Protein backbone atom coordinates (compact mmCIF):
# COMPACT_ATOMS: atom_id res chain seq x y z
CA UNK A 1 0.00 0.00 0.00
CA UNK A 2 1.60 3.35 -0.94
CA UNK A 3 -0.52 7.14 -0.81
CA UNK A 4 0.30 9.21 -3.71
CA UNK A 5 -0.53 12.83 -3.53
CA UNK A 6 -1.80 15.42 -6.17
CA UNK A 7 -2.91 19.00 -6.34
CA UNK A 8 -6.64 17.19 -5.70
CA UNK A 9 -6.57 15.08 -3.02
CA UNK A 10 -4.83 11.74 -2.12
CA UNK A 11 -4.76 8.61 -4.27
CA UNK A 12 -4.26 5.24 -3.26
CA UNK A 13 -2.37 2.40 -4.75
CA UNK A 14 -2.04 -0.91 -3.69
CA UNK A 15 -0.50 -3.86 -5.57
CA UNK A 16 -0.78 -7.90 -4.76
CA UNK A 17 1.07 -10.33 -6.75
CA UNK A 18 1.28 -13.77 -6.40
CA UNK A 19 4.38 -15.83 -6.34
CA UNK A 20 4.18 -18.69 -8.63
CA UNK A 21 7.41 -21.27 -7.42
CA UNK A 22 5.94 -25.15 -6.44
CA UNK A 23 8.33 -27.42 -8.56
CA UNK A 24 11.73 -26.46 -6.35
CA UNK A 25 13.39 -23.51 -4.93
CA UNK A 26 14.94 -21.19 -3.53
CA UNK A 27 12.68 -22.99 -1.55
CA UNK A 28 10.90 -19.87 -0.87
CA UNK A 29 7.02 -20.37 -0.46
CA UNK A 30 6.52 -24.39 -0.32
CA UNK A 31 5.72 -26.49 -2.68
CA UNK A 32 2.25 -27.95 -2.83
CA UNK A 33 -0.42 -25.94 -4.78
CA UNK A 34 -2.25 -22.91 -2.94
CA UNK A 35 -6.55 -22.90 -3.17
CA UNK A 36 -6.76 -26.57 -4.99
CA UNK A 37 -3.93 -28.60 -3.69
CA UNK A 38 -2.58 -30.89 -6.04
CA UNK A 39 -1.81 -34.43 -6.25
CA UNK A 40 1.74 -34.25 -7.65
CA UNK A 41 1.84 -37.58 -10.07
CA UNK A 42 4.32 -39.05 -11.34
CA UNK A 43 4.19 -42.48 -13.78
CA UNK A 44 5.59 -45.35 -14.69
CA UNK A 45 4.24 -48.80 -15.92
CA UNK A 46 5.95 -51.31 -17.84
CA UNK A 47 5.99 -55.35 -17.94
CA UNK A 48 8.08 -57.81 -20.24
CA UNK A 49 8.16 -60.66 -17.80
CA UNK A 50 8.40 -64.41 -19.21
CA UNK A 51 10.11 -67.36 -16.51
CA UNK A 52 13.73 -67.78 -16.48
CA UNK A 53 16.34 -68.54 -14.32
CA UNK A 54 19.54 -65.69 -14.50
CA UNK A 55 22.31 -66.91 -12.20
CA UNK A 56 24.45 -64.33 -10.86
CA UNK B 1 -8.00 -92.24 2.77
CA UNK B 2 -6.49 -89.16 4.03
CA UNK B 3 -8.91 -86.45 4.06
CA UNK B 4 -9.83 -83.10 6.19
CA UNK B 5 -12.60 -82.67 9.31
CA UNK B 6 -13.18 -79.13 10.85
CA UNK B 7 -11.94 -79.18 14.35
CA UNK B 8 -12.76 -76.12 15.96
CA UNK B 9 -12.13 -72.20 15.93
CA UNK B 10 -10.68 -69.79 18.69
CA UNK B 11 -11.72 -66.74 19.84
CA UNK B 12 -9.61 -63.63 20.74
CA UNK B 13 -8.90 -60.49 18.49
CA UNK B 14 -10.30 -57.67 17.60
CA UNK B 15 -8.33 -57.28 14.45
CA UNK B 16 -7.53 -59.30 11.67
CA UNK B 17 -5.16 -62.67 11.60
CA UNK B 18 -1.96 -61.16 9.97
CA UNK B 19 0.52 -64.47 10.98
CA UNK B 20 0.82 -67.85 13.04
CA UNK B 21 3.47 -69.75 13.85
CA UNK B 22 4.16 -72.92 16.42
CA UNK B 23 7.36 -74.41 17.68
CA UNK B 24 8.05 -77.74 17.58
CA UNK B 25 9.63 -77.93 21.52
CA UNK B 26 6.29 -76.94 22.60
CA UNK B 27 3.40 -77.90 20.09
CA UNK B 28 1.10 -77.28 22.67
CA UNK B 29 1.31 -73.58 23.04
CA UNK B 30 1.11 -71.47 19.70
CA UNK B 31 1.69 -67.60 19.03
CA UNK B 32 -0.47 -65.14 16.71
CA UNK B 33 -0.56 -61.72 15.45
CA UNK B 34 -3.13 -59.33 14.16
CA UNK B 35 -3.79 -56.23 13.75
CA UNK B 36 -5.11 -55.21 17.09
CA UNK B 37 -1.82 -54.77 17.42
CA UNK B 38 -0.42 -57.45 20.19
CA UNK B 39 0.95 -61.00 19.86
CA UNK B 40 -1.74 -63.43 21.82
CA UNK B 41 -0.09 -66.63 23.14
CA UNK B 42 -2.69 -69.12 23.96
CA UNK B 43 -3.02 -72.02 26.21
CA UNK B 44 -4.82 -75.58 24.07
CA UNK B 45 -7.01 -77.66 25.83
CA UNK B 46 -7.73 -80.36 23.52
CA UNK B 47 -11.95 -80.28 24.29
CA UNK B 48 -13.83 -79.75 21.35
CA UNK B 49 -16.29 -77.22 23.45
CA UNK B 50 -13.49 -75.11 22.70
CA UNK B 51 -10.26 -75.38 21.72
CA UNK B 52 -7.98 -73.20 23.35
CA UNK B 53 -8.05 -69.74 25.76
CA UNK B 54 -5.33 -66.95 25.12
CA UNK B 55 -2.69 -67.51 28.05
CA UNK B 56 -1.24 -63.36 27.79
CA UNK B 57 -1.42 -60.82 25.48
CA UNK B 58 2.01 -59.23 24.92
CA UNK B 59 1.41 -55.32 24.73
CA UNK B 60 3.13 -52.49 22.63
CA UNK B 61 2.89 -51.53 19.64
CA UNK B 62 1.25 -48.19 17.57
CA UNK B 63 0.56 -50.48 14.85
CA UNK B 64 -0.12 -53.17 13.28
CA UNK B 65 2.02 -56.51 13.77
CA UNK B 66 2.75 -58.18 10.32
CA UNK B 67 4.62 -60.91 11.08
CA UNK B 68 6.00 -62.70 14.21
CA UNK B 69 8.44 -65.69 14.59
CA UNK B 70 9.24 -67.99 17.49
CA UNK B 71 12.67 -69.07 18.40
CA UNK B 72 14.09 -72.45 18.29
CA UNK B 73 14.20 -72.76 21.79
CA UNK B 74 10.60 -71.53 22.33
CA UNK B 75 11.62 -68.91 25.43
CA UNK B 76 12.17 -65.98 23.49
CA UNK B 77 9.47 -64.62 20.73
CA UNK B 78 10.05 -61.70 17.95
CA UNK B 79 7.80 -59.49 15.87
CA UNK B 80 8.00 -57.09 13.06
CA UNK B 81 5.52 -54.57 12.87
CA UNK B 82 4.43 -51.19 10.76
CA UNK B 83 5.44 -49.04 13.54
CA UNK B 84 9.14 -49.61 11.74
CA UNK B 85 10.29 -51.58 15.18
CA UNK B 86 10.77 -54.76 15.93
CA UNK B 87 10.88 -56.15 19.40
CA UNK B 88 12.38 -59.50 21.35
CA UNK B 89 10.47 -60.92 23.54
CA UNK B 90 10.61 -62.88 26.87
CA UNK B 91 7.45 -65.33 26.39
CA UNK B 92 7.48 -65.76 30.02
CA UNK B 93 6.01 -62.83 31.63
CA UNK B 94 6.42 -59.96 28.66
CA UNK B 95 9.32 -57.71 29.83
CA UNK B 96 10.86 -56.87 26.03
CA UNK B 97 14.72 -57.56 26.06
CA UNK B 98 15.50 -55.03 23.02
CA UNK B 99 13.79 -53.17 20.97
CA UNK B 100 15.13 -52.88 17.33
CA UNK B 101 15.81 -48.87 16.20
CA UNK B 102 16.53 -47.88 12.88
CA UNK B 103 13.88 -48.08 9.55
CA UNK B 104 11.77 -45.22 8.42
CA UNK B 105 9.06 -46.88 6.60
CA UNK B 106 7.17 -50.46 7.97
CA UNK B 107 8.80 -53.43 8.62
CA UNK B 108 6.59 -56.27 6.65
CA UNK B 109 8.45 -59.70 7.56
CA UNK B 110 10.86 -61.16 9.73
CA UNK B 111 12.33 -64.48 10.34
CA UNK B 112 14.54 -65.96 12.82
CA UNK B 113 17.56 -68.12 12.53
CA UNK B 114 18.21 -71.63 13.59
CA UNK B 115 21.61 -70.70 15.02
CA UNK B 116 19.37 -67.97 17.01
CA UNK B 117 22.27 -65.32 15.72
CA UNK B 118 21.18 -63.60 12.68
CA UNK B 119 17.70 -61.68 12.33
CA UNK B 120 16.30 -60.55 8.63
CA UNK B 121 13.78 -58.23 7.95
CA UNK B 122 12.26 -56.70 5.04
CA UNK B 123 10.86 -53.40 5.19
CA UNK B 124 9.04 -50.93 2.87
CA UNK B 125 12.19 -48.77 2.90
CA UNK B 126 13.32 -51.56 -0.33
CA UNK B 127 15.80 -52.37 2.03
CA UNK B 128 16.66 -55.98 3.33
CA UNK B 129 18.63 -55.33 6.52
CA UNK B 130 20.29 -57.96 9.03
CA UNK B 131 20.08 -57.47 12.35
CA UNK B 132 22.03 -59.16 15.52
CA UNK B 133 20.53 -60.73 18.80
CA UNK B 134 22.28 -57.32 20.44
CA UNK B 135 19.66 -55.48 18.53
CA UNK B 136 22.48 -53.73 15.97
CA UNK B 137 22.86 -54.00 12.31
CA UNK B 138 25.48 -56.26 11.07
CA UNK B 139 24.87 -55.53 7.71
CA UNK B 140 22.28 -53.52 5.68
CA UNK B 141 21.38 -54.46 1.50
CA UNK B 142 21.02 -51.24 -0.29
CA UNK B 143 22.88 -52.40 -3.33
CA UNK B 144 20.92 -54.69 -6.04
CA UNK B 145 17.91 -54.53 -4.14
CA UNK B 146 14.16 -54.65 -4.73
CA UNK B 147 12.88 -51.43 -6.68
CA UNK B 148 9.96 -51.84 -4.83
CA UNK B 149 8.34 -53.10 -1.67
CA UNK B 150 10.21 -56.42 -0.06
CA UNK B 151 7.61 -59.06 0.74
CA UNK B 152 8.96 -61.53 2.34
CA UNK B 153 12.52 -62.70 3.05
CA UNK B 154 12.92 -66.38 4.58
CA UNK B 155 16.50 -68.72 6.27
CA UNK B 156 16.75 -71.57 4.31
CA UNK B 157 17.78 -74.78 6.33
CA UNK B 158 20.87 -75.98 4.06
CA UNK B 159 23.76 -78.62 4.54
CA UNK B 160 25.79 -75.55 6.27
CA UNK B 161 25.78 -72.93 3.90
CA UNK B 162 24.30 -69.49 4.28
CA UNK B 163 21.62 -68.58 2.16
CA UNK B 164 18.37 -66.15 2.51
CA UNK B 165 15.83 -65.93 0.06
CA UNK B 166 14.07 -62.34 -0.79
CA UNK B 167 11.11 -61.65 -2.91
CA UNK B 168 9.51 -57.79 -3.36
CA UNK B 169 6.81 -56.00 -5.25
CA UNK B 170 9.47 -55.68 -8.05
CA UNK B 171 8.08 -59.66 -9.40
CA UNK B 172 11.77 -60.72 -8.99
CA UNK B 173 13.17 -63.25 -6.12
CA UNK B 174 16.79 -62.86 -5.19
CA UNK B 175 19.08 -65.26 -3.14
CA UNK B 176 21.12 -63.94 -1.40
CA UNK B 177 24.39 -65.29 -0.11
CA UNK B 178 26.13 -64.20 3.08
CA UNK B 179 29.32 -63.36 2.98
CA UNK B 180 30.08 -61.40 0.11
CA UNK B 181 25.71 -60.49 0.15
CA UNK B 182 25.58 -61.08 -3.77
CA UNK B 183 23.01 -61.68 -5.69
CA UNK B 184 23.08 -66.10 -5.62
CA UNK B 185 20.57 -65.97 -8.83
CA UNK B 186 17.57 -63.54 -10.01
CA UNK B 187 14.28 -65.38 -11.08
CA UNK B 188 11.52 -63.66 -13.10
CA UNK B 189 8.53 -64.84 -13.54
CA UNK B 190 4.82 -63.87 -11.96
CA UNK B 191 2.37 -60.68 -13.14
CA UNK B 192 1.49 -59.02 -10.86
CA UNK B 193 3.33 -58.74 -6.88
CA UNK B 194 4.75 -60.93 -4.96
CA UNK B 195 2.71 -61.84 -1.77
CA UNK B 196 4.66 -64.81 -0.43
CA UNK B 197 7.66 -67.52 -0.84
CA UNK B 198 8.37 -70.11 1.27
CA UNK B 199 11.34 -72.45 1.56
CA UNK B 200 11.24 -76.58 1.73
CA UNK B 201 12.51 -78.45 5.17
CA UNK B 202 14.83 -80.03 3.26
CA UNK B 203 15.75 -76.52 1.37
CA UNK B 204 16.39 -77.17 -2.33
CA UNK B 205 12.99 -75.29 -3.44
CA UNK B 206 11.44 -71.81 -3.14
CA UNK B 207 7.43 -71.91 -3.70
CA UNK B 208 6.48 -68.67 -4.89
CA UNK B 209 3.11 -66.77 -5.24
CA UNK B 210 1.82 -63.55 -4.71
CA UNK B 211 -1.15 -61.16 -7.24
CA UNK B 212 -1.22 -63.99 -9.94
CA UNK B 213 -1.69 -66.79 -7.43
CA UNK B 214 0.07 -68.82 -9.50
CA UNK B 215 2.35 -71.20 -7.33
CA UNK B 216 5.80 -71.18 -9.51
CA UNK B 217 8.34 -73.70 -8.42
CA UNK B 218 12.38 -72.82 -8.26
CA UNK B 219 15.40 -74.78 -7.32
CA UNK B 220 17.98 -72.67 -5.35
CA UNK B 221 21.36 -74.56 -6.10
CA UNK B 222 20.82 -75.85 -9.63
CA UNK B 223 18.66 -72.35 -10.54
CA UNK B 224 16.15 -73.81 -12.83
CA UNK B 225 12.36 -72.95 -13.31
CA UNK B 226 10.51 -76.13 -13.11
CA UNK B 227 6.89 -75.57 -13.71
CA UNK B 228 3.79 -73.23 -12.84
CA UNK B 229 0.45 -75.09 -11.46
CA UNK B 230 -2.60 -72.17 -11.59
CA UNK B 231 -3.41 -71.73 -7.78
CA UNK B 232 -6.42 -69.55 -8.19
CA UNK B 233 -7.20 -65.80 -7.77
CA UNK B 234 -4.74 -64.72 -5.39
CA UNK B 235 -2.10 -66.80 -2.79
CA UNK B 236 -1.32 -64.60 0.62
CA UNK B 237 0.22 -66.80 2.08
CA UNK B 238 2.18 -70.65 1.52
CA UNK B 239 3.45 -73.52 4.21
CA UNK B 240 5.35 -76.98 2.71
CA UNK B 241 4.14 -79.73 5.46
CA UNK B 242 6.89 -80.51 7.95
CA UNK B 243 5.99 -84.92 7.37
CA UNK B 244 4.99 -84.41 3.62
CA UNK B 245 5.68 -82.97 0.40
CA UNK B 246 2.29 -81.46 0.38
CA UNK B 247 1.57 -77.74 0.15
CA UNK B 248 -1.38 -75.65 1.17
CA UNK B 249 -2.15 -72.13 -0.45
CA UNK B 250 -4.41 -70.08 1.07
CA UNK B 251 -6.78 -68.47 -1.46
CA UNK B 252 -9.54 -66.28 -0.24
CA UNK B 253 -12.76 -68.77 0.08
CA UNK B 254 -11.01 -71.66 0.33
CA UNK B 255 -7.65 -73.41 1.41
CA UNK B 256 -6.18 -75.82 -1.45
CA UNK B 257 -4.34 -78.59 -0.30
CA UNK B 258 -1.88 -80.19 -2.74
CA UNK B 259 0.17 -83.29 -3.16
CA UNK B 260 2.81 -82.74 -4.82
CA UNK B 261 3.80 -86.14 -5.57
CA UNK B 262 2.02 -86.80 -8.35
CA UNK B 263 0.40 -82.90 -8.60
CA UNK B 264 -3.34 -82.87 -7.76
CA UNK B 265 -5.20 -81.40 -5.58
CA UNK B 266 -6.20 -83.44 -2.64
CA UNK B 267 -8.97 -81.41 -0.69
CA UNK B 268 -10.03 -77.92 -0.60
CA UNK B 269 -11.14 -77.00 2.68
CA UNK B 270 -14.43 -74.85 2.76
CA UNK B 271 -15.33 -73.37 6.33
CA UNK B 272 -19.19 -71.60 7.22
CA UNK B 273 -21.14 -70.97 4.35
CA UNK B 274 -23.76 -68.52 6.41
CA UNK B 275 -25.47 -66.10 4.14
CA UNK B 276 -23.55 -62.62 3.32
CA UNK B 277 -23.42 -60.58 0.26
CA UNK B 278 -21.28 -59.85 -1.97
CA UNK B 279 -17.61 -58.84 -2.12
CA UNK B 280 -16.27 -61.56 -0.03
CA UNK B 281 -18.90 -63.69 1.41
CA UNK B 282 -16.88 -65.23 3.85
CA UNK B 283 -13.69 -63.86 4.59
CA UNK B 284 -10.33 -64.39 3.11
CA UNK B 285 -7.71 -66.71 4.48
CA UNK B 286 -4.59 -64.11 4.74
CA UNK B 287 -1.97 -66.71 6.98
CA UNK B 288 -1.45 -70.62 7.96
CA UNK B 289 0.90 -72.82 8.99
CA UNK B 290 1.17 -76.10 10.13
CA UNK B 291 1.70 -77.99 13.26
CA UNK B 292 4.86 -80.14 13.86
CA UNK B 293 2.30 -83.20 14.32
CA UNK B 294 1.26 -82.28 10.81
CA UNK B 295 -2.46 -83.91 11.96
CA UNK B 296 -3.69 -80.53 12.35
CA UNK B 297 -3.38 -77.42 10.71
CA UNK B 298 -4.21 -73.50 11.64
CA UNK B 299 -5.45 -70.44 9.32
CA UNK B 300 -5.86 -66.50 9.76
CA UNK B 301 -8.66 -65.26 7.97
CA UNK B 302 -9.57 -61.46 8.38
CA UNK B 303 -13.02 -62.37 10.99
CA UNK B 304 -10.68 -62.13 13.68
CA UNK B 305 -10.73 -66.24 14.50
CA UNK B 306 -8.56 -69.10 13.74
CA UNK B 307 -10.36 -72.06 12.45
CA UNK B 308 -8.68 -75.49 12.83
CA UNK B 309 -8.82 -78.70 11.36
CA UNK B 310 -7.28 -81.74 11.19
CA UNK B 311 -6.49 -84.81 9.43
CA UNK B 312 -8.95 -87.69 9.42
CA UNK B 313 -7.96 -91.80 7.55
Amino acid sequence: VRHVLLRQGVLGIKVKIMLPWDPSGKIGPKKPLPDHVSIVEPKDEILPTTPISEQK
Amino acid sequence: TEQMTLRGTLKGHNGWVTQIATTPQFPDMILSASRDKTIIMWKLTRDETNYGIPQRALRGHSHFVSDVVISSDGQFALSGSWDGTLRLWDLTTGTTTRRFVGHTKDVLSVAFSSDNRQIVSGSRDKTIKLWNTLGVCKYTVQDESHSEWVSCVRFSPNSSNPIIVSCGWDKLVKVWNLANCKLKTNHIGHTGYLNTVTVSPDGSLCASGGKDGQAMLWDLNEGKHLYTLDGGDIINALCFSPNRYWLCAATGPSIKIWDLEGKIIVDELKQEVISTSSKAEPPQCTSLAWSADGQTLFAGYTDNLVRVWQVTI
